[PDB]
């Protein structure tokens, strides 16, 4: 629905600003618009949504045992830990357990 | 009685390489408190016309972004809590700036920003036609 | 011995004929031993008072200007105008910037909080020029007109070339520059197939 | 908390010390400085943005606070 | 140290669609186009369906960073509505307040 | 009824700061918040992120300060610095807190990758606001 | 490392340790650069927006032509990957289908 | 007509900062600016100046102490732009051949 004019002026300014040139449809603009943006894998707020438990958790732990960091959680579970190996609740030895 | 008897200024070189021209610098300027921006725009203010810059101050509408969630851990649908964040704005227009005096302004003022506190400077800068365009080659 | 009993606070020592600016240089807590002000915050109880400023949180959460008073900031400017330049005096009003520097570049920069500075907004480029400033005849006009499109507003014969394909500030720049001059002189180019118009 | 008139008295000495500084990190004259700049500096030392006015920074006479 | 065994294949599903997220965005470029023959989009077909399952994104879910609940979490913060209001609640949270209107 | 971080009335017994005393819906009217960054404007990213090292900071201060703490910490961020204030009380010695001080702003700068600095502001005991 | 003892002096005001932070590095340096520090290994912009010149051993017509420009096309519109990224898709490319030429072959197109 | 542009004045990335710091002088009345501005924590004589500065130092000391010793904990580069001097500092001979 374009003259011979309109349409070869909307193709040079397509290479003019760097446009699609040759005739594509709809489903083959797709390769266009994939390698136009990053992958969602690839983009910081999916690889890195979590925050690294691992260094938190053992940065805080070594802190601990360094003497530097009072982890009253810590603690807390210590003593109930504690207590339940004079009430007898200790955990057993792996492999050599109640069952066989 | 014990003052410096010298200081040691900064050294500043006029260099040979034309300054840059900026028709304008729009600082607009986000922040939560309302109070906040008037004691940053009259700072800023201030600031320019210490400096012989000429400012124009506007403010413009305020944006409220709210959002609902559920207010209890689980079930009862019917009950929600709902939450707002208010973003107030204040624009800073300067006009006829030189490269020197808008990067001197542009770092006093964005060091002096106070927490809580965003800023965009949009810096229209005047060029001159490119010398390939002065005349068609065909 | 007895415990560490805190000095009283230095606001004693301070004459009301001080220099303030050097008390708070620069951006600083609100610390009451410092400031020699009766100042108080927080809702008051019934048949209360505000609170006073020692140990008031809430005049800690405030983003004070004790650093930036009337003072300071104009012995702060008066030392800041040796960095300065002149604006060119000719250029006195807008019409006059338009026909010595007809091309008007926009950019933007993004002052937010954090340990990153990066913002993928600031790469943006806008290039505004008005098609009379430009060395076009009839024919080079319209077609620049054609070939531009909704770039191009009839209203005010503005020209707006809006690049963000680099990855770069200057590359969006060198870029949006390039697209003005191959329009340009693509516009002067008179192809054979023009004659099916 | 019970106020006692002595108490007061060294309230109203160190708002009129206080009033002096106010006065001198604004740079106005210490004897001609109002109440009502007294508010515009406070508000401007010490920006709230508090909806309630009754829970910003206030510098008043004891008078009126007490 | 993560929250719990689901978080704990939540990282390692980010981590490996990270891994593959080239190679699975090259082969697809090939499927997703009418232009290249059949025969090829066949092959292509074949050679993603054999990528590791835990490199499709699909499988990546958006869990609390805090407790690791799958739902109810708000994406701007990625806490779930109850860690959120927790620590809006108590003025932790820069600009948040209750909504009244 | 609301639950959501409300001290509850007892026998006219219990010390609560100023903070401690209001209730949610007091957030932006009588009380302001304890942390000032930009995430959360309009437009403004990483707001995820800075509230993931919010609240980390409270939690290493809590524990590196054991007992000293008076009340909340106030988090302020100006461009690429991290501003801590925090009201501690006067009975660790001051060579401890100079310690404290000089540990934490540098392990946290090395952590956070950012010039972080320390305001620590002493009171006796703690502010009392009223007694519920 | 002697010289600079003799000078050294403990921080007197709150401009001394902005400005020693500033030249440590640790402090950002004003007016605000949002790419201060990052340069794209110094590429033009033709670099990234004109991607023909890699094309030249794929076929000069055909299909694959026609989906290799669409591909090129889509890179050069890339502000995320640097000028090293794009040119490893293209090879990538030129990879795959030297190992297909048996089955591009079978449907009638010639790759080298 | 012509219209003369002014020429661009250069400076060191600190000298707005230095111009600044000009115009204030000492506070008299404030302890030396390393310290705590605190009546509590203000070193009161001679002696207490120095033990308060290297109790300071000594809390510096063994931050870097620990960073050094636990590099993996202070890996996650999160700053642009890059500060090389807030990253671990690594001291051991990472090349085991033997070789000049
Ligand atoms: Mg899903
Ligand atoms: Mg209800």
């Amino acid at each position: 629905s374009l003259s011979e004019y309109a349409f070869r002026m909307s193709r040079l300014s397509a290479r003019l600003f760097g446009e699609v040139t040759r005739p594509t449809n709809s489903k083959s603009m797709k390769v266009v618009k994939l390698f136009s943006e990053l992958p969602l894998a690839k983009k910081k707020e999916t690889y890195d949504w979590y925050p690294n438990h691992h260094t938190y958790a053992e940065l805080m732990q070594t802190l601990r045992f360094l003497g530097l960091y009072r982890d009253e959680h810590q603690d807390f579970m210590d003593e109930q830990k504690r207590l339940k190996k004079l009430r007898g609740k200790e955990k057993p030895k792996k492999g050599e357990g109640k069952r066989a | 009685v014990d003052v410096p008897k010298d200081l040691t200024k900064p050294v500043v070189t006029i260099s040979d390489e034309p300054d840059i021209l900026y028709k304008r610098l729009s600082v607009l300027v986000k922040g939560h408190d309302k109070a906040v921006l008037d004691s940053y725009e009259y700072f800023a203010v201030l600031a320019a016309k210490e400096l012989g810059i000429s400012i124009k101050v506007h403010e413009p509408p305020r944006k409220i972004e709210r959002f609902t969630l559920l207010q209890s851990v689980h079930i009862y649908k019917k009950h929600r809590v709902q939450y707002e964040m208010r973003t107030l704005y204040r624009c800073l227009e300067l006009e006829h700036l030189t490269g020197s005096t808008a990067d001197v302004y542009l770092e006093y003022i964005q060091r002096n920003l106070p927490e809580g506190v965003a800023m965009e400077v949009t810096k229209t800068q005047l060029e001159q036609l490119p010398e390939h365009i002065k005349e068609p080659i065909w | 011995p007895p415990r560490r009993k805190a000095l009283p606070p230095r606001t004693e020592k301070m004459a009301v004929d001080q220099d303030w600016p050097s008390v708070y240089p620069v951006a600083a807590p609100f610390k009451p031993s410092a400031v020699p002000l009766p100042v108080r915050m927080g809702y008051p109880v019934k048949k209360g008072v505000p609170m006073a400023k020692e140990g008031n949180l809430e005049l800690l959460k405030i983003p004070n200007f004790l650093h930036l008073t009337p003072v300071a900031i104009k012995k702060h400017c008066e030392a800041l105008k040796d960095f300065c330049t002149e604006w060119p005096a000719a250029l006195d009003s807008d019409e006059k910037c338009e026909k010595h520097f007809p091309i008007e570049i926009d950019s933007t920069d993004y002052v937010s909080s954090g340990p990153s500075v990066r913002n993928p907004r600031a790469r943006v480029v806008v290039l505004r020029v008005k098609l009379s400033s430009l060395n076009l005849d009839d024919h080079a006009k319209k077609k620049l007109i054609k070939l531009v499109g909704e770039r191009y507003c009839k209203t005010t014969d503005v020209l707006t070339i809006k690049t963000d394909r680099c990855p770069l500030r200057r590359q969006n720049y060198d870029y949006a520059v390039y697209l003005l001059t191959v329009l340009y002189h693509e516009s002067w180019n008179t192809e054979e197939w023009e004659k099916s118009k | 908390e019970t106020y006692t008139e002595d108490f007061i008295k060294k309230q109203i000495e160190e708002f009129n010390i206080g009033k002096r500084h106010l006065a001198n990190m604004m740079g106005e004259d210490p004897e001609t400085f109002t109440q009502e700049d007294i508010d515009r500096a406070i508000a401007y030392l010490f920006p709230s943005g508090l909806f309630e006015k009754r829970a910003r920074p206030v510098m008043k006479h004891p008078e009126q606070i007490f | 140290h993560y929250v719990d065994w689901r978080m704990w294949r939540d990282v390692k599903r980010r981590k490996m669609a990270y891994e593959y997220a080239d190679e699975r965005l090259r082969i697809n470029s090939l499927r997703k186009n009418t232009i290249l023959p059949k025969i090829l989009q066949d092959v292509a077909d074949e050679e993603i369906a054999a990528l590791p399952r835990d490199s499709c994104p699909v499988r990546i879910r958006n869990r609390c960073v805090m407790t690791s609940r799958p739902r109810g979490v708000k994406r701007r913060w990625r806490l779930s509505r109850i860690v959120f209001r927790h620590l809006a609640d108590h003025g932790q949270l820069s600009g948040i307040q209750r909504a009244t209107w | 009824k609301n639950r959501a971080a409300r001290v509850r009335v007892s026998k006219g017994d219990k010390p609560v700061t100023y903070e401690e005393a209001h209730a949610p819906h007091y957030i932006a009217h009588r009380k302001g918040w304890l942390s000032l960054h930009t995430g959360n404007l309009d437009g403004e990213d990483h707001a995820a992120e800075r509230t993931v090292e919010d609240v980390f900071l409270r939690k290493f201060m809590w524990g590196t300060f054991p007992g000293c703490l008076a009340d909340q910490l106030v988090l302020k961020r100006r461009g690429n610095q991290l501003e801590i204030c925090a009201v501690v009380l006067r009975q660790l010695s001051p060579h401890k807190y100079y310690f404290l001080v000089g540990y934490s702003e540098t392990l946290l700068s090395y952590f956070y990758k950012c010039p972080v600095r320390l305001h620590l502001q002493t009171v006796p005991s703690k502010v009392v606001y009223k007694y519920l | 490392k002697q010289l600079a003892t003799v000078n050294e002096q403990p921080l007197q005001n709150g401009f001394e340790e902005l400005i020693q932070w500033t030249k440590e590095g640790k402090l950002w340096e004003f007016p605000i650069n949002n790419e201060a520090g990052f340069d794209d290994d110094g590429s033009e912009f033709h670099e990234h927006i004109f991607l023909e010149k890699h094309l030249e051993s794929f076929p000069k017509q055909g299909p694959i032509r026609h989906f290799m420009e669409l591909v090129t096309c889509g890179l050069s519109k890339n502000p995320y990957l640097s000028v090293k990224q794009k040119v490893e898709h293209i090879e990538w490319f030129r990879n795959y289908f030297n190992e297909k030429k048996d089955i591009l072959k079978e449907s009638n197109i010639q790759f080298n | 007509e012509e219209v003369v542009i002014p020429k661009k004045k250069t400076w060191d990335k600190v000298a707005v900062l230095q111009a600044l710091a000009s115009t204030v002088n000492r506070d008299t009345t404030a302890v030396p600016y390393v310290f705590q501005d605190d009546p509590y924590l203000m070193p009161a004589s001679s002696l207490e100046s120095r033990s308060f500065l290297l109790a300071k130092k000594s809390g510096e000391n063994v931050a870097k102490f620990i960073i050094n010793s636990y590099p993996k904990y202070f890996q996650k580069d999160i700053a642009e732009p890059h500060i090389p001097c807030l990253m671990p500092e690594y001291f051991e001979p990472q090349i085991k051949d033997i070789s000049e």
